[PDB]
């Protein structure tokens, strides 16, 4: 079988995890009134 | 900052009395006034003749006053010189001349009172932005 | 001086267009 | 053969040193034409009233220009779009003095560039060739029509089309920014993106093939001559330099086909000029870049200012400076 | 071929849209409340839409010295009061 | 699967559209499922402008294309180009909507159910790209509908309440047409005209009667030209020059739209009369010209004396003279002198612009009229900020002849493009290299040196 | 075999992402960089050092947000976040601009770390360091301009700003204050630049019309093999083509894609020795002797004068909010403006 955790999947994680935490909170400020 | 009553307080007419508006009021006579006026009277100046602008300085010194709510009414009613001497409802959009000029015939007494009020609050807002032109873009 | 630079400076590069074409080192097929 | 046929035969001809052909037929004299009439007119000729408004501009090296300042002027603002030959005019002397050559050097040019665009095709048919190569060429070519014709058009007048000089170029970027803002066009954008990936990629690809070049001189000769002109075997490793740049970023961000690589040479340049030169071309007709000015407002209603109300105050100053005695009423409609 | 498993072979799969299938918009949440709830502002200082001046200011309450600046931006927000 | 993979049909899926070359009964399906989508845009834009619609708002200011185009052929408008009944735009967008499920169908069909080859089929619908008798013929039977429909907008202008005359005496109107210019010196005559300023070639028309009697002309020329290719088969001068490939017939069709293509963006933002500026707003040139006009009536109610006014440059600064001496307005709208528009006309005599006229016939509506187009001057931003480059946001307009030319233009280089791509590979196909050059067999190798 | 000679043995394995002793500078510095620009441009403000929004939280979009400059006021500062300037707080860290800095420093060490990758991953396939090489030329643009130029000029302030709409005011604010376009420097650029996109288009164009048919499709893609020994294009026909439309061709493939690499690589070169002038304020403004000409004589006009003029305006009119720390108040009778407008 494959490994599940490599430096390929650290790669990974570091940009697809604040990737969509950052579309989150920009989806967020479109409903943002003054 | 904010949009205080304080802010949305206007002369009504000539004599002192005032009128606070509302929020909504405000929004109103902004959306109004670029489905009617922004076409000409952007930014508080006048692309048709820069001599005459919006300022509430301008509008004190005219004949008559129009630096207040009844003011305005009438002059989109029945607008005039600025020395008040010409009546120039044929080539100025007014409710006596919406045939003509077809944005002015779905407009209420409301709805002016509101572009009115807008025409009075912008420029405690803006500043010298209010009827500067280019120069304070 | 100028303007007999510049022309001078540029029929030089006209005539080194006519060298670099028309007597350039035969290419062969080795 | 007759007269005709041996004539045809030598105008296509494979064997001329500079191959003819029919598009060369026009191309020849048109290119010739406005060559000699420009070497002329950037010497000897005299100021050029360019906006109509009595103004002559020095264009001239013998008028008081460097080959930076040095520029053929455009024709009169007065003549607009009107066809203004030289037999037109009353004299040379007035044919000088509202742009006359002008008008003669982009419509022999942009007539001969057009020719040269289908002379490429020519040699590639009779060579037993691909014939897209022009279609490469497409892109600088509407490039020129863009600044040189498609823009005076929507403008309506041949003055506001790009000078022929050097500082002259200079002058027609600086205005197109302010009476469009050129800067905030996703086209332009794109433009840039295809001369700056363009740029990139000739060095990306001219540093791989280098850098996998097969031993074959030493060490006190240059390298080139490694390569013999009409050789069957490629000369450096495209493995080799696969096997260096799929590991610079990963394996399958790296081309292994030599031809799909090539065709991305020549797609994204291309790709890119073709919708800079549209950029001009749409903006010709007054469809201008992105208007974010006073976008941005506080809860009050006061304006909280940007980059780009920043930009605005760059472009008011280029606005208001540009032709100076050339407006005497309030708003720049053209 | 380096060892790795393919993507292919796990987007595809049903064990990692088991993972997936809430880790994604779990996170797609917690950024959306980080500005809901208000701690984009406080943790960033980015002015609120009625905190750029006060109510009869025009002036930018710009930084105008290098080792007084964390002073000078506490006292300029002080006055929003 | 036939000719659905790259092994059996050598094409990629890129390029997966031309492995219907040789397949006359898909192909069919295609261009009949993509005229279906054509008729569908036309009926589903209507209803969305109709829905979208204010009369009492001009239709310039509410970014409408269609509509204008229905407007302009004298359905639902009435004097001065005012909208009397919105019913009609009702009517062309529902037939229009209604049709394109018609066409969507019988292309779904005959793409993946009908049979895959009409040479089967009937020998009448089966065709060969190399078949020069039978491709005429379907160029003939084309050339007659064509026909069909330049006379469909003669009948419309003499016979079923004619179209929207801007020039029209008293004010725009719809006017019938009842003396069509059959002339041919002067419908001809607008071939041979110059392209340049002051000429323009066709785009200069201003009058519908010479628009009517050009298309009577179109219309019997294609009807005569489609009997005669119906009729006959291609010469041999004809046969010799060009290539009989069906690559090389949609490559010459390419180069045929996008001449066509730059044709209509001149005609849209140049011309006034078959686009009336009631519909689409005001043309660059007529818009410069509206603001030298507004302010020149400003200046002289104040009491200037326009004719006598000399402008910082020692030109006028109201009014100067055209090259040839005509009296033109000042300012840098001396570019926009060939300019004609039916509000401006009454000012201009046998020498140009009158000033006796200008003193004491200017009118109250000539004034709105010109304070109108000036501020709704085709100039506007990628996000529809009406304006120059460094207005405020506050305006929401784009001119559509803006949206007109520039898009069309667009479409007008592409499609030239899409003839040097398919032109120059229908040259190479029937020449048989364009898969490359043969290794045993290569030409340059058979050449003589260079020098 | 040591401790060092283990980790030497796993930093350069053979996996989806190579690592190298190069990746323990490049790879954290890189990710800061992109990081910090990212976090900045989404909530991080520039309201008390430029006066301007710069993110999306304020109702900034893609082509307006940016990461400013430090204020002119904190002079050339590193603004370190422990630094006297920020005290350990990172709120004010972020209002003061320590993101410009935290983004610029991180980054240039990042273009180190990844030119140091391509000389690592170069000598352990074996091959010419090239590609390393042609990277200097994008690390000495970067150098001149967003570190050199401000440590010339007044402070941090003048350098550009992480954003696109910055960006562009960086490219007119160097055409009215500095006249970048006359600067014989930028034009050896402009061409390096436009050469280099012309050598990638006409030559990748002339490959693939000039290729040899290996195969029976339509699409010639599939017709090669990297593993082939011949080449894929006719040399000889390319090389006539060029000489009978064009006059001159190549001859050496060898010289052909070396000139790909001198072209774009001397004019970033020559582009980043103009910048480095600029930070001392020695531009290319003015040629003398027509300014004496033109002092003298009212008639004697060129491009020359009529650009100066619009750098006169961009001047007057951008400077009291570009500049806010000078606190310019030019009233309307001051300002250069031509007739009408
Ligand atoms: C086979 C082809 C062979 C070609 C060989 C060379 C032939 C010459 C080519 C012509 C090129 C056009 C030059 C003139 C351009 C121009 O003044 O064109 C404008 C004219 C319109 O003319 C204007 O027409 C106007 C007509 O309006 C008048 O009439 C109207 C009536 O309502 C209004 O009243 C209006 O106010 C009034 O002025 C006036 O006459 C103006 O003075 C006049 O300028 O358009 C036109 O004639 C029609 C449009 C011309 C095509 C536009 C050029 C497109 C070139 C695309 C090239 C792409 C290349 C890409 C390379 C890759
Ligand atoms: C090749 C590629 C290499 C790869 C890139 C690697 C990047 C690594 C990062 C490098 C870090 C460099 C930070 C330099 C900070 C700087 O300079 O910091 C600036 C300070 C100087 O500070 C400035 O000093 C000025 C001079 O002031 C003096 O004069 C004033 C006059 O009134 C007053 O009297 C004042 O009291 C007095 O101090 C003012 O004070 C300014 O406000 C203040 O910013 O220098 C100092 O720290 C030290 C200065 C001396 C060393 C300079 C070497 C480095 C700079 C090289 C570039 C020189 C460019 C010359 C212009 C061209
Ligand atoms: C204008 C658009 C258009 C049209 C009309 C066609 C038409 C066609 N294509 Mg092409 N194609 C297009 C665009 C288009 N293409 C584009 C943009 C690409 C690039 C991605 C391709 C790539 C491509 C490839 C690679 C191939 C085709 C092929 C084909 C043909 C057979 C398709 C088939 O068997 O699919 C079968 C598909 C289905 C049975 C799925 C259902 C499809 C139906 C039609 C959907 C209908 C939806 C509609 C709303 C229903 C209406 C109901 C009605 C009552 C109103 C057919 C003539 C093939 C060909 O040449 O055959 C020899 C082929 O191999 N196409
Ligand atoms: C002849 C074509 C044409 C023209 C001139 C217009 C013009 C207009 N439309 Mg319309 N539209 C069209 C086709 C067209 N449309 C089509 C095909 C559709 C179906 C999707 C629509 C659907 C549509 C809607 C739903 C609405 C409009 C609206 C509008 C108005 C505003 C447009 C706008 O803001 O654009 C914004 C500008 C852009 C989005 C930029 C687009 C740039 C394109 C994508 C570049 C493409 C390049 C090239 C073709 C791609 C190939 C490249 C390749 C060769 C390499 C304007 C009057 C609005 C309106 O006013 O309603 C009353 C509106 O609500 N349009
Ligand atoms: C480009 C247009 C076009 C062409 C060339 C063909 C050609 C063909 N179709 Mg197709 N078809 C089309 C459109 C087209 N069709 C459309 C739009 C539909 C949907 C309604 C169909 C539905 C359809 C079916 C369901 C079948 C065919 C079949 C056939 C074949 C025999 C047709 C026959 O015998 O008619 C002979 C002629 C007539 C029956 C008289 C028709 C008279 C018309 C309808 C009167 C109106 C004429 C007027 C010009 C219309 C103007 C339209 C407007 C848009 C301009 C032939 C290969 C058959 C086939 O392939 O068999 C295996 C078959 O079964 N077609
Ligand atoms: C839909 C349009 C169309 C198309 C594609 C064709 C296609 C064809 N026609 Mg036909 N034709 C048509 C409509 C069409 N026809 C109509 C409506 C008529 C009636 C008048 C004719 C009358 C007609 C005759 C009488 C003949 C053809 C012939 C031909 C064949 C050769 C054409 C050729 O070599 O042209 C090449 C064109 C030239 C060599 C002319 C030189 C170009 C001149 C100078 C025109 C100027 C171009 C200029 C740029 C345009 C500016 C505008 C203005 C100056 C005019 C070809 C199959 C011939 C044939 O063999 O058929 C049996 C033939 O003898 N056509
Ligand atoms: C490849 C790794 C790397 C590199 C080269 C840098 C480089 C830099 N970072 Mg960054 N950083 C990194 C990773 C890295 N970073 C990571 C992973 C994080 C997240 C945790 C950060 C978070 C971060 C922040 C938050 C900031 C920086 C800043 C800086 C700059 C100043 C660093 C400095 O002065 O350190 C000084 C310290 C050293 C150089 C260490 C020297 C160690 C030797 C061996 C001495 C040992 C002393 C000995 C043990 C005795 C101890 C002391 C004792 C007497 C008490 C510099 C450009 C600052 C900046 O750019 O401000 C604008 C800043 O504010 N970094
Ligand atoms: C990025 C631009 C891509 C341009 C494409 C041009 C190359 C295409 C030429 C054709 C070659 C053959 C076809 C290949 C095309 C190709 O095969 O594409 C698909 C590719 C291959 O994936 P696998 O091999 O896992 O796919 C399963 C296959 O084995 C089934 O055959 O997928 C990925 O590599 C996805 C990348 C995820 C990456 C996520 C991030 C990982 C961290 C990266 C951090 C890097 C920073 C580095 C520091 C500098
Ligand atoms: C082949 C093919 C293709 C194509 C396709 C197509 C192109 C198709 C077409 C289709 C079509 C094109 C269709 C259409 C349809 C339509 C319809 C179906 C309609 C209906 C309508 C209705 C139902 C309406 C209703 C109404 C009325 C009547 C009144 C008013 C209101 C309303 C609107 C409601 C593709 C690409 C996929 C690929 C593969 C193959
Ligand atoms: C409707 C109308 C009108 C009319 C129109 C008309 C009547 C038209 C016509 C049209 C026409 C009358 C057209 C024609 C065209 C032509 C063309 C366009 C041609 C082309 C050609 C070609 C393309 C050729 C080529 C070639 C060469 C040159 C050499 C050899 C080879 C070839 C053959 C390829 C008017 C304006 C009055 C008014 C409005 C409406
Ligand atoms: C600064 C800092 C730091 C760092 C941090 C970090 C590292 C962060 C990261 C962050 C991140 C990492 C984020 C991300 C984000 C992302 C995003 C937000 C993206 C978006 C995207 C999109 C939106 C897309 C779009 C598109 C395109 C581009 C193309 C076409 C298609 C589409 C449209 C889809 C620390 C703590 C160390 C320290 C302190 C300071
Ligand atoms: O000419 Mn050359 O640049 Ca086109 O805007 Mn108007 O006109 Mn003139 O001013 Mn701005
Ligand atoms: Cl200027
Ligand atoms: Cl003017
Ligand atoms: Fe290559």
């Amino acid at each position: 079988s494959y490994p599940i955790f490599t430096v390929r999947w650290v790669a990974v994680h570091t940009l697809a995890v604040p990737t969509i935490f950052f579309l989150g909170a920009i989806a967020a400020m479109q409903f943002i009134q003054r | 900052a904010e949009l205080t009553p304080e802010v949305l307080t206007v002369p009504l007419n000539s004599e002192g009395k005032t009128i606070t508006l509302t929020e909504k009021q405000y929004l109103e006579g902004k959306r109004l006034f670029q489905y009617a006026c922004a076409s000409c009277h952007v930014g508080g100046i006048t692309k048709t003749n820069p001599s005459l602008d919006l300022r509430t300085e301008t509008l004190a010194l005219a004949t008559p006053p129009r630096d207040n709510i009844e003011g305005l009414v009438d002059y989109m009613k029945n607008p005039t010189t600025y020395d008040g001497e010409q009546e120039i409802a044929e080539v100025h959009p007014s409710l006596r001349s919406a045939d003509i000029f077809p944005k002015m015939r779905n407009l209420t007494e409301k709805d002016l009172v509101a572009i009115a009020g807008h025409i009075l609050v912008e420029p405690k807002i803006l500043g010298d932005k209010w009827g500067g032109g280019k120069v304070y873009y | 001086m100028e303007t007999i630079t510049y022309v001078f400076i540029f029929a030089c590069i006209i005539a080194l267009f006519f060298f670099a074409i028309f007597f350039r080192e035969p290419p062969r097929i080795t | 053969a007759n007269l005709w046929e041996r004539f045809c035969n030598w105008v296509t001809s494979t064997d001329n040193r500079l191959y003819v052909g029919w598009f060369g037929v026009i191309m020849i004299p048109t290119l010739l034409a406005a060559t000699i009439c420009f070497v002329i007119a950037f010497i000897a000729a005299p100021p050029v009233d360019i906006d109509g408004i009595r103004e002559p501009v020095s264009g001239s090296l013998l008028y008081g220009n460097n080959i930076i300042t040095g520029a053929v002027v455009p024709s009169s603002n007065a003549i607009g779009l009107h066809f203004y030959p030289i037999w037109e005019a009353a004299s040379l002397d007035e044919w000088l003095y509202n742009g006359g050559p002008y008008q003669l050097i982009i419509f022999h040019f942009l007539l001969g560039a057009s020719c040269y665009m289908g002379r490429q095709w020519e040699l590639s048919y009779r060579l037993g060739m691909r014939p897209w190569i022009c279609v490469a060429y497409s892109a600088p070519l509407a490039s020129a029509f863009a600044v040189f014709l498609i823009y005076p058009i929507g403008q309506g007048s041949f003055s506001d089309g790009m000078p022929l000089g050097i500082s002259g170029t200079f002058n027609f970027m600086i205005v197109f920014q302010a009476e469009h803002n050129i800067l905030m066009h996703p086209f332009h954008q794109l433009g840039v993106a295809g001369v700056f990936g363009g740029a990139l990629f000739c060095a990306m690809h001219g540093s791989l093939v280098t850098s996998s070049l097969i031993r074959e001189t030493t060490e006190t000769e240059s390298a080139n001559y490694g390569y013999k002109f009409g050789q069957e075997e490629e000369t450096y490793n495209i493995v080799a330099a696969h096997g260096y740049f799929g590991r610079l970023i990963f394996q399958y961000a790296s081309f292994n086909n030599s031809r799909s690589l090539h065709f991305f040479l020549a797609a994204w340049p291309v790709v890119g000029v073709w919708f800079t030169a549209l950029g001009i071309s749409t903006m010709a007709f007054n469809l201008n870049g992105f208007n974010f000015n006073h976008s941005v407002i506080d809860a009050k209603g006061n304006v909280i200012n940007t980059w780009a109300d920043i930009i605005n105050r760059a472009n008011l100053g280029m606005e208001v400076m540009h032709e100076r005695n050339a407006h005497n009423f309030p708003l720049d409609l053209a | 071929t380096t060892g790795e498993r393919p993507f292919s072979d796990i987007i595809t799969s049903v064990r990692y849209w088991v993972i997936h299938s809430i880790t994604i918009p779990a996170l797609f949440i917690a950024g959306w409340l980080f500005v809901s709830t208000g701690l984009a502002y406080d943790v960033f200082g980015t002015p609120r839409p009625d905190s750029y001046y006060a109510q009869e200011q025009r002036s930018i309450p710009l930084v105008t010295d290098r080792f007084e600046a964390k002073q000078q931006v506490e006292t300029f927000l002080e006055q929003l009061k | 699967a036939t000719n659905r993979d790259q092994e059996s049909s050598g094409f990629a899926w890129w390029a997966g559209n031309a492995r219907l070359i040789n397949l006359s009964g898909k192909l069919l399906g295609a261009h009949v499922a993509h005229a279906g989508l054509i008729v569908f845009w036309a009926g589903a834009m209507t209803l969305f402008e109709l829905a979208h619609f204010i009369p009492e708002k001009p239709m310039y200011e509410q970014g409408l294309i269609l509509i204008p185009h229905i407007a302009t052929l004298g359905w639902g408008v009435g004097p001065g180009g005012e909208v009397v009944d919105t019913f009609p735009f009702f009517v062309v967008g529902v037939v229009h909507l209604i049709s394109s499920a018609v066409l969507g169908f019988g292309g779904v069909y005959h793409a993946i159910r009908g049979p895959e080859t009409l040479e089967e089929y009937s020998s009448f619908f089966g065709y060969d790209w190399k078949d020069k008798n039978k491709m005429t013929t379907i160029l003939g039977f084309h050339l007659i509908v064509l026909g069909i429909g330049a006379l469909l907008l003669v009948a419309k202008a003499m016979f079923f309440g004619g179209l929207y005359d801007t020039w029209a005496p008293g004010g725009g109107d719809v006017r019938v047409i009842t003396n069509p210019t059959l002339d041919p010196r002067v419908i001809f005559g607008y071939l041979l005209k110059s392209p340049f300023g002051g000429e323009g070639w066709i785009v200069s028309v201003n009058n519908l009667e010479d628009v009517v009697g050009g298309h009577i002309w179109i219309g019997l020329i294609c009807i005569a030209g489609g009997i005669w290719h119906i009729l006959t088969t291609p010469f041999g001068w004809a046969r010799r020059a060009f290539i009989w490939s069906g690559e090389a017939y949609l490559s010459y069709s390419l180069g045929a739209l996008s001449m066509m293509g730059f044709i209509a963006t001149c005609f849209v933002w140049f011309n006034n009369t078959v686009y009336p500026s009631e519909f689409y707003g005001p043309t660059g040139p007529e818009a410069s010209q509206a603001q030298a006009m507004t302010f020149l009536i400003r200046d002289q109610k104040l009491g200037a004396n326009v004719g006598s006014a000399q402008g910082p440059t020692g030109l006028g600064k109201y009014l100067m003279r055209s090259p040839t001496g005509e009296i033109i307005f000042g300012g840098e709208t001396m570019r926009f002198w060939d300019f004609r528009g039916p509000w401006l006309e009454p000012l201009r005599g046998p020498n140009g612009l009158d000033l006796n006229k200008i003193k004491n016939d200017i009118q109250p509506w000539q004034e709105r009229r010109a304070a109108e187009y000036m501020t709704h001057a085709p100039l506007g931003s990628l996000n529809s900020v009406g304006g120059v480059a460094t207005e405020i946001n506050s305006v929401n307009f784009v001119s559509p002849r803006s949206w007109l030319a520039t898009s069309h233009f667009v479409l007008a280089f592409f499609f030239l493009v899409g003839h040097l791509w398919h032109a120059g590979r229908a040259r190479a196909a029937a020449a048989g290299f364009e898969k490359g050059i043969d290794r045993e067999s290569e030409p340059v190798l058979s050449m003589p040196s260079l020098d | 075999r040591g401790w060092f000679d283990i980790l030497d043995d796993w930093l350069k394995r053979d996996r989806f992402v190579f690592v190298g002793w190069s990746g323990i500078l490049l790879f954290p510095c890189a990710y800061l960089a992109l990081g910090g620009w990212l976090t900045g441009t989404t909530f991080v403000t520039s309201w008390y050092t430029h006066g301007l929004a710069s993110s999306y939280l304020e109702g900034c979009n893609f082509l307006t947000v940016a990461v400013s400059t430090p204020a002119n006021s904190m002079g050339h500062s590193l603004l370190l976040l422990w630094g006297p300037e920020a005290q350990g707080d990172f709120t004010r860290w972020c209002q003061l601009g320590g993101l410009w800095t935290f983004i610029a420093l991180h980054g240039a060490f990042g273009l180190i770390g990844f030119m140091l990758r391509q000389f690592e991953i170069a000598r352990l396939v074996g091959v010419r360091p090239y590609n390393a090489i042609a990277f200097s030329a994008p690390i000495a643009v970067f150098v001149s301009v967003f570190l050199i130029y401000p440590l010339g000029q007044s402070s941090w302030f003048f350098a550009p700003s992480f954003g696109v709409a910055a960006i562009f005011r960086f490219l007119l604010f160097f055409q009215g204050f500095h006249n970048w376009t006359l600067n014989p420097f930028h034009m050896m650029g402009v061409a390096g630049v436009l050469g280099g996109a012309l050598l990638c288009a006409i030559h990748g164009a002339t490959v693939e019309n000039t290729l040899f048919q290996d195969g029976e499709g339509a699409s010639t893609f599939r017709a090669f093999n990297p593993t082939q020994a011949e080449e894929t294009y006719s040399m000889v026909t390319a090389n006539r083509f060029w000489s009978q439309i064009f006059g001159i061709a190549f001859s050496n493939k060898r010289w052909l894609h070396f000139f790909m690499l001198f072209v774009p690589v001397t004019g970033l070169w020559m582009s980043a020795i103009g910048v480095v002038g600029l930070a001392l304020n020695l531009r290319s403004y003015d040629f003398i002797s027509q300014e004496i000409r033109a002092a003298e004589d009212p008639e004697f006009e060129t491009f020359y004068t009529k650009n100066l003029l619009l750098n006169e305006g961009i001047r007057a009119w951008m400077a009291p909010q570009d500049q806010p720390h000078e606190n310019f108040v030019f009233p309307e009778e001051v300002l250069p403006r031509g007739n009408a407008l």
